[PDB]
């Protein structure tokens, strides 16, 4: 390390992607193509159409725990 | 007096003291290298062999062992995106000819 010749650990660090510049590149288009791979481009968060996220529920908490040692 | 020998992928006609520009031979730059496969030699005398006319060694020196003019191999696909470029330069060899048949 000579400050003129710092060399970053092996494997470390790697460039990161730029999309949208060029064709060669493999990424023009960007990613997607048609769809709601619009700016938004809201999925939704975690859904369908449907809500399974959600059946029934079953819960209670009051003051308890401890701290084992064994 | 010419001759025809085998060389590249391809056969040649070969009359002496004449240039001729072959496919790198992987021979040194001032040596003088003897054809073998001979398939035809012409002139006053006219020798046709089967394959090979039997015995008979064209003979000619190495002058240069090089590679040929750039030429830039581009393609694409029209619309759908994707072209393709590279360079190209071939490997040759340019001997000269002396004593065909000797
Ligand atoms: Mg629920
Ligand atoms: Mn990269
Ligand atoms: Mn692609
Ligand atoms: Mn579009
Ligand atoms: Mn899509
Ligand atoms: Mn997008
Ligand atoms: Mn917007
Ligand atoms: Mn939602
Ligand atoms: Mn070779």
């Amino acid at each position: 390390m000579k400050l003129h010749e710092l060399k970053p650990a092996e494997g470390s660090r790697k460039e990161r992607n730029r999309v949208g510049r060029g064709v060669a590149t493999g990424n023009g288009k960007t990613s997607g193509r048609g769809h709601k791979g619009q700016k938004a481009r809201s999925g939704g968060g975690v859904r369908p159409g449907f809500e399974g996220g959600q059946l029934p529920l079953f819960r209670r908490l009051p003051k308890r725990g401890f701290t084992n040692i064994n | 007096m010419f001759a025809i020998i085998e060389t590249g992928g391809k056969q040649i006609k070969v009359e002496e003291g004449q240039e001729i520009f072959v496919e790198k031979l992987d021979v040194n730059e001032g040596d003088t290298f003897t054809f073998d496969k001979v398939l035809f030699v012409g002139g006053d005398s006219v020798k046709v062999g089967a394959p090979t006319v039997e015995g008979a060694t064209v003979t000619a020196t190495v002058n240069k062992q090089g590679r040929g003019k750039k030429i830039t191999v581009f393609t694409y696909k029209r619309r759908k995106n994707s072209k393709r470029k590279k360079g190209h330069r071939q490997p040759y060899t340019k001997l000269t000819i002396d004593k065909i048949n000797a």
